[PDB]
């Protein structure tokens, strides 16, 4: 199948700096990577669909980029309620994978 | 007014079937495809099943394949999953999800999970 | 052609509809049922309050904005007996404007165009139509449209619009479509009145950017709106039973506008092609022009040089020391031939 | 109603003639004293006001001839298309006025705007001066049948003595079409793009005013109202065909300024070529005798200088006989 | 400025200036004829044509050279002609054009003749009227394009003789299309021969002689569409002066005019054409040339310089023929020399 | 003045029959009398075998190759009563594609076009269809033919065009035609492909050449496809009483067909027209690297030989000289200057 | 005669796969007569012929299967379009497999011809190596319901397979067009304009390709031969869709280079302003310099600049001078 590397596998950051976490498939994905947040103990909340767009009702600091198979997503500024996981997911095939997660700590 | 619910978590034995449903509310299953997401406890998120309502066309991951099995009443409006030969890493909370398809190019779709249920706990263990 | 079947694309269920767009933030349902006496309007977001209006002896408009939820445009299509290609080409939203006869109902596709100055970004929103027997069903893509004058005639009982049937309706709303494409005529007109003056007067690389995506902007105007002509065509020329024949003479001004429309564009595209040989001659004038300075300077002083190199090399016999010890001579023959070279230069007509 | 945009303006007046087969009568007026010829019913009445600083007597003409007040802001704007309206008793119609200077090419607008009611015609001017006054010899000295028919014949004048308007403005524009294409073809001109491009926008203008009022005259002339005799309906047919041939006119020009455009280009291109042959020739004329003269201006200690019939003729002449030799080399080519 | 000047000032509409410049002859020629009989004559008098506004046979008035006033208004009063129709046919620069009347039918149009040397167009006026059984048209100068027209009528070739005057109408449009034909003829083969020269020997007067030609093109334009106009007015209105088992041939004039409109603009397309590939055979010549100044500059100037920077005036030169030093360097500069020019030949250039 | 006389019958009375063509050399009536069950093929070159299938009870195909012999014409008009205005529109090649509605025949000119890719030149040939009753008089000028599918349909049943009248006939006369058209445009295409291929890559005078041909040839060829859609369209819209109301919808695809053509036409064309920029901007791009090699050579070695002249002037009293070695701090700051220079144009940009 | 065209002449093998509802043979053989009698088999077979550069074996097996030798003449004309051919006996099919690698941004093709007889399919590769894989593992581990239909089913996989492995391509290219977008509009460069070009004449081969196998597939489902039966039409009929999708892909990306290398290719005056300002500024203060260098450095006697107050640094004083006007003169000119 298709496996998308996540890196950093956590990451610390205070509240206002930009916080850019990047995925790397395997192979070429035609632009189907969604990323999702969790907080710790709730279902995750879906934020970024088709690499770029933004989903209808999360704040616009949320941003994703992608160059080649290299998937990124952006917060311009961070708040005290952005500290949680972040999944990849690469939805190109019919079985579809999840990045290992990027949690986002504090200083 | 969308709302997704599972149901029949608990501990079973090693090798025990247990199904698992999820109860749709604020849509119709028909129109929307059907995603199962597996959590380990204290481990990344796992795609484990998914279901098509409107053609009954099923997609499993290749850790559970052949041995799972997810299916969809319309009438009722519920998704069902069916862990037959349950091992001992299955235990972990599972996600019901509804997923919507997008267009990328004429080629390329892919599909993105808009609403998540609450999550049942299943727990293989002695 | 071939029987109106279903389009089964790779790596996606074989009976779903995928909607084919970008928009994804707002829907709503706004229902506006008009009779001769009396009218209702009313806005929802539940598709079970809108269906029973399908048996409706009156006139009725129902507009579905917001075609991303596929689960509310498909029980539309189920309950008014849509064919579901014709759902599939609802949601398809890359393709051009287009007319389609069936037996209960007529289906159009056309486009909406905004065009924002910041940016210069001209955005295209299809709309689809369905005519019914008494009911017509629009479906945009997202919160705004063209149609204010129609719902203000509607609610005002002004015009005729009030006494007929829904066939007059869809002429109504087809006639404001191709009266907005005048507006974004005219902001067209407007920002090539900017362009120009900037493309003889500072060319840069964003004028040539702004002049190609425009360009491009205008040959996809002629590219959706040659099918809204033909559109247009097959409408007053086949009148199917769903439309009256005291309905085709209103399509006849709408053919007739939409035919300006396209000389217009032919216009835009003949002033595009000079704009560009603009730039290019402005361009090709001030490198002209410092290649002048350059030709200038290297026709004077290359031959002062090469004097002084003649006069300058180790040569046992040389004839120098005559006509006041040589120098002067030679600064002479330096200023005949430096005035002589600034002379033929002024004889040009440059420097 | 209120207020209008004036780029310039003037004094205000008034003047009002009556004529007919045998007396007529003219006054100069500042003021609205005129109450008697309006709804007189008499022989046709043209009353012309101009300057609109003083809305108040439009008004007054507003509620004594019926107006639909709700177009008041139509004509007090000048900035407006030339449009027609179908009122009963009364036929309005706008149309605008160019001016042309020959020292600053500008388009100078003055909106013009006829409206006619039972035997009476007025017109709503904003400066002083106007083209229609050769019409006023007509009504004075008695020449043409301008003195036989209701107030019609007279719009129909009116119309055709701005027609004519736009023919003399056409005429000097194409005189200036000429003069520039003559200085493009003849020496291209740094600025002469700045020439090119007020010529371009000028024509444009002039399209975008001439189309509508084409279709006003075609709405005249085809559905005719109950207010024309039916009489002067083949009057009209000449002034369409007035407005389409200055159309066609203005298409015409359009497209000759287009090719200019492409021609001043062409001219651009050729000279920088010319700057390329002459730059090329001098080079490469002067680089390789600037290269043996340094190179026989090497010190060094070992040299035939002496002997080998001495050394300074010698190079004197190799070089120009060299140079020659590619001079006419060039002349194969046929660069200079 | 120019003779040719669009204006007739603010004269009365019921005016007849003349506003031409041919003033050569006046001629009257008559053509009456009928199934089983002929006739022909030239004239100057008027009065001479006055029992042919109600003769039963068709005729053909053909008044040439309309700058006298008096006959065009004897004419034109005589056959109840309205005076507004007779300026618009005294008036030359007017745009082709039909007038539908109670008892007759005016059209205008335009002949062409083009001049090959000085590459110049130059039209002339001809108004036809068609009344009940008797056409009558006026021209500008001696010469036209009916000759044909003439010839059939005398020797009784076709149909022409078996027929009313709404033939003889058609006949002269249809020998006036012609003639529009034969000009295209010859812009095509100028335009031909043009576009060899810009292909093969472009030139400074290329671009000069392009421009004159989009002139005379936009300036047949413009006459040519108002004939597209008029004829297709004239089929599709069909009053009941131009009789049934006859509108077909108008039709096909009106095909002939379309074709010819088409024709025109393909016409414009190639010349539009052939200035851009002027300006690509300029870029060509100019990269020619610059390859050749490129060349010269960079064989010649690392020699000039090492020239220099081994000649100046130093005691502490390490060139007193160390290894006989002046061959070695003249050596080295021709050597250099071939490294650099076959490195060209090698860009291509 | 070549073979484009278009003042052919210049000076002729109306309904002359000339042949204003070039073909002169070829004849040949072949006729198909097909029925529902039993169909007949014939190959004459005499009319009268021909002019008695008019009285048919089933579609009958008459094919002419070849009118210049424009007695064979003038035989086939005066027996079917065509009017001789239909007739000399048949004989001229030059006519524009129209159809026209009598009252007992339906008169179609249409055009055939061939793509030499040798020579790449756009070869025309008109046909002329007349539908009468039930039979079609098909009038052309030389032999090659793209109806060959309609042929082998009609000898072996591939469809239902042996099922049907005359009026069908005609229609995949109309849609074999229509097909040649794509066939064409796709030819075109590739041609399009190979010259957007070279003005990028390689311009020349020879890719001007060849362009300008491909400009005029689509130029004529839009000329020509415009008026199809007219054609089309009259066949379909105002059905004459010859079209049995059966076939509209057919037609309704030949004229969707139509559409399309036009709409790639019109891609070929804007493409055509940006073709000349771009070479010319090609051209301008290799102009621009001969630039960019002399400024380099020019701005390393003028400097350099401007300070070899300013040592080199001679005086007494020179404070270079008595120095401790000129040659070498001279050759060394010379190196600096060519090392920094080549790093700022050739290792950063250029 | 019978002549290759192609350039793969080094490998050559022939593999044979026999399936039934409950049995299958598969195997490798070099052996031309050994495969011959395969055709006795009411059964399906699948008859795989790598090398085509050994002539022999395919004239051998078009005289056994009795084929027309024009289509041999097709099968070994390697420089050709996806094409169709119908006959009483069996059906030809002409069709092109694709090969794309990231790092050497080159397209490479490779003709595979398909003959489908009675129950049985013939396919003729160039070299080892294709894209029917999954059909071969479907066939042996019997996965789909390819064992229960007839060799027109095989015919169906085989081109799935094909449409398929365009798909990954079409991903490849989408992969690249995405990279080079932002590396053209960001670091604009002679060789980022190679790779647009590059990738735009990829983009046109592969669309001249694809319209062909769409024309293709049309008369496969379109019009039936009795040897494609009824019951897998509903199935070629799918493949047609797949082909659309993959041709407006095609259509989609070679609009986005086109515009892209327009939009790149029209800023070439600007870069020639860049140049010729640098010549000239260059050019222009030397010139004189070296003029100078010139009239100081003759040889004349007695010449008057023999010692005046330091004239050397008044010399290069004045130098200095010049050059300074003239370089603070060219800002004023915006250069
Ligand atoms: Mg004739
Ligand atoms: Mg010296």
């Amino acid at each position: 199948d298709i496996q998308m590397t996540q890196s950093p596998s956590s990451l610390s950051a205070s509240v206002g700096d930009r916080v850019t976490i990047t995925c790397r498939a395997s192979q070429s994905v035609s632009s189907a990577v969604a990323w999702y947040q969790q907080k710790p103990g709730k279902a995750p909340k879906l934020l970024i669909y088709s690499a770029s767009s933004l989903y209808s009702g999360v704040p616009s600091r949320f941003s994703g980029s992608r160059s080649g198979t290299d998937f990124t997503l952006t917060i311009s500024s961070l708040q005290p309620e952005d500290f949680a996981t972040y999944y990849c997911q690469q939805s190109s095939s019919s079985l579809i994978t999840f990045g290992q997660g990027t949690k986002v700590e504090i200083k | 007014e969308v709302q997704l619910v599972e149901s029949g978590g608990g501990l079973v034995q090693p090798g025990g079937s247990l199904r698992l449903s999820c109860a749709a509310s604020g849509f119709n299953v028909s129109y929307y495809s059907i995603h199962w997401v597996r959590q380990a406890p204290g481990k990344g998120l796992e795609w484990v099943a998914s279901i098509s309502s409107s053609s009954g066309s099923t997609s499993y991951a290749d850790s559970v394949k052949g041995r799972f099995t997810i299916s969809a009443d319309t009438s009722k409006n519920t998704a069902y999953l069916q862990m037959n030969s349950l091992r001992a890493e299955d235990t972990a909370v599972y996600y019901c999800a509804r997923s919507y398809w997008y267009y990328i190019w004429s080629y390329s779709y892919g599909n993105a999970m808009d609403y998540w249920g609450q999550g049942t706990l299943v727990t293989v263990s002695s | 052609m071939e029987e109106k079947r279903l389009s089964a694309k790779k790596g996606l269920p074989p009976g779903t509809l995928v909607y084919t767009g970008k928009y994804r933030e707002d829907f709503e349902i706004e229902v506006m049922n008009y009779s001769i006496e009396e009218f209702r309007e009313f806005k929802t977001t539940d598709v079970e309050s809108v269906l029973p209006f399908r048996d409706s002896s009156t006139p009725t408009w129902i507009n579905i904005t917001g075609i991303h939820r596929t689960d509310v445009v498909q029980r539309v299509g189920e309950f008014f007996g849509i064919h579901p290609l014709v759902l599939e080409d609802i949601l398809n939203v890359h393709q051009r404007p287009k007319v389609e006869f069936f037996e209960n109902y007529v289906f159009i596709v056309l486009k909406m165009f905004t065009y924002d100055k910041n940016l210069h970004e001209l955005e295209s929103e299809q709309v689809s139509l369905i005519l019914t027997k008494n009911c017509v069903l629009m479906f945009q893509e997202k919160i705004g449209d063209v149609f204010d004058p129609v719902r203000e005639r509607i609610r005002y009982n002004r015009g005729i619009i009030r006494k007929k049937r829904a066939d007059y309706l869809l002429y109504s709303l087809i006639d404001a479509l191709v009266d907005d494409y005048f507006v974004l005529l005219e902001k067209i007109d407007d920002e090539i009145d900017v362009l120009e003056e900037e493309v003889l007067e500072r060319p840069e690389k964003e004028t040539v950017q702004r002049t190609h995506q425009l360009k491009r902007n205008l040959v996809e105007l002629r590219k959706t709106i040659w099918p809204l002509r033909e559109v247009l065509s097959s409408l007053y020329r086949d009148v199917p039973p769903l439309i009256e024949k005291e309905t085709v003479p209103y399509f006849r001004d709408v053919y007739d506008h939409t035919i300006q429309i396209a000389d217009t564009v032919e216009t835009f595209r003949d002033i595009v092609s000079g704009l560009l040989d603009v730039y290019l001659s402005s361009v090709s004038n001030k490198t002209n022009e410092v290649m002048k300075v350059l030709t200038i300077i290297a026709t004077i002083f290359m031959p002062l040089t090469f004097i002084a190199g003649i006069y300058g090399m180790n040569f046992e016999y040389m004839p120098e020391l005559r006509w006041k010890w040589g120098y002067p001579v030679v600064l002479a023959v330096m200023g005949v031939i430096a005035v002589i070279m600034v002379v033929y230069f002024k004889k040009k007509k440059w420097l």
